[PDB]
Formats: C-alpha cells, sequence, structure tokens
C-alpha cells in the first residue's frame, strides 16, 4: 500500500516541477517586451 | 531525458542593482533560455526517491517499524529536493515579476 | 499500535503539506 502514495506523491510534485517551469517561461516573454 | 545535464553555476540572482542609464536585464535578452534556465537551476534534484514495485498477494506483511523508516525517508527527501526547492523557484518567479 | 498511529499523523500531515504546496501556487497569479 505504501508504495502507491509514495509514487503517487512523486507524480504530484513533478506535476507543480512543470508549473513553475511554465510561469518561468511566461515571465520571460513579458521581460523582453520591456526590454 | 534526451541529455546529460551538467549541473549549472551556482545562483545568478545574488545581484545588488545599480542604475546609470541602462538596465540590468540587457545581459539576459542575449540568451532566449535565461531565467527559465535560472528556474530548472533552482529545480535541479540532487537526490531522488525510487519507483516503487507493488506489493504482492502472496507477500509476507512487514514489521511496522520498517514502513515507519521508509515513509520518513521518502518525506524527507520531498521536502529537501521537491517542496523547498519549488518555495525557491516561487521567490525567484515573485522577484522576477515585480522588477 | 502506536508506530501504525504516527504512519498515519505523517501521512496525514505531508499529504497535508502537499495541499498546502498546491494551495500556494495555484494562488500565485504572476501578471
Amino acid at each position: 500500500q505504501l508504495e502507491s502514495l509514495i509514487n503517487k506523491w512523486s507524480l504530484e510534485l513533478e506535476d507543480q516541477e512543470r508549473h513553475f517551469l511554465q510561469q518561468a517561461t511566461q515571465v520571460n516573454a513579458w521581460d523582453r517586451t520591456l526590454i | 531525458l534526451s541529455t546529460v545535464h551538467p549541473a549549472s553555476p551556482p545562483l545568478l540572482c545574488t545581484r545588488e542593482d545599480v542604475e546609470v542609464a541602462e538596465s540590468p536585464l540587457r545581459v539576459l535578452a542575449e540568451t532566449p533560455d535565461s531565467f527559465e534556465k535560472h528556474i530548472r537551476s533552482i529545480l535541479q534534484r540532487s537526490v531522488a526517491n525510487p519507483a516503487f514495485l507493488k506489493a504482492s498477494e502472496k507477500d509476507i506483511a512487514p514489521p511496522p517499524e520498517e514502513c515507519l523508516q521508509l515513509l520518513s525517508r521518502a518525506t524527507q527527501v520531498f521536502r529537501e529536493q521537491y517542496i523547498l526547492k519549488q518555495d525557491l523557484a516561487k521567490e525567484e518567479i515573485q522577484r522576477r515579476v515585480k522588477l | 499500535d502506536p508506530v501504525m498511529a504516527g504512519i498515519g499523523e505523517e501521512i496525514a500531515h505531508f499529504q497535508k503539506e502537499l495541499e498546502e504546496l498546491k494551495a500556494r501556487t495555484s494562488k500565485a497569479c504572476f501578471q
């Protein structure tokens, strides 16, 4: 059982890692626009 | 991953700003990945929990004590290598968006 | 059993930290 919580919490943290990268991509577009 | 990524340089954001006429950001237009690569550096893991094979409908049930140490090993690695780095990435995006 | 209780309370705490992380990320309106 415990295996299926740990393996799940990995994927649900890698999902937030993917969200923070896309937020950084969006800021980079406004960054250049203000240069 | 399609590439063996080496580790990036230590944190391009321990800068104090100085005003004469020009923006400190001009140097960060030269490489299109610049800010996203700094966030991808802050997120760079140095330990992870392995993917675990499920227990079988013929296995012996383990002592509770092994299961506590396996849980604390796993939650420590999540706290130290994911959660802390995601709040550091959040403070970096908060500092960048404000500027 | 107390070991089988502490395992339950850390599983409840750490998933609360993960849901309070998701609730700290999804409120970061970067514009």
